[PDB]
């Protein structure tokens, strides 16, 4: 029951996928963010966990061409770093 | 799918 607020980007990629708030939970936040994710089908068939997303809206806000929905961190760091404080 | 639960253990620190 933390809530935060999503910098424009990451709040357009919500927006994108029916999020109609300024603020949002973390689990808020993940909750969109996967959605984006299996909607736009950018995950790897095989490795599922391997998430592709150069060239994409959430390759602006991540910085990187891929990543690990095993690293924890780095994916809470890459939102945390688009938050407005 | 696999997807979703790798990103259901994410939810879990939220």
């Amino acid at each position: 029951e933390t809530l935060v607020r999503p910098k424009p980007e990451l709040l357009k990629l919500l927006k994108s996928v029916g999020a109609q708030k300024d603020t949002y939970t973390m689990k808020e936040v993940l909750f969109y963010l996967g959605q984006y994710i299996m909607t736009k089908r950018l995950y790897d068939e095989k490795q599922q966990h391997i998430v592709y997303c150069s060239n994409d809206l959430l390759g602006d806000l991540f910085g990187v061409p891929s990543f690990s929905v095993k690293e924890h961190r780095k994916i809470y760091t890459m939102i945390y770093r688009n938050l407005v404080v | 799918l696999t997807f979703e639960q790798y990103w259901a253990q994410l939810e879990s620190a939220a």
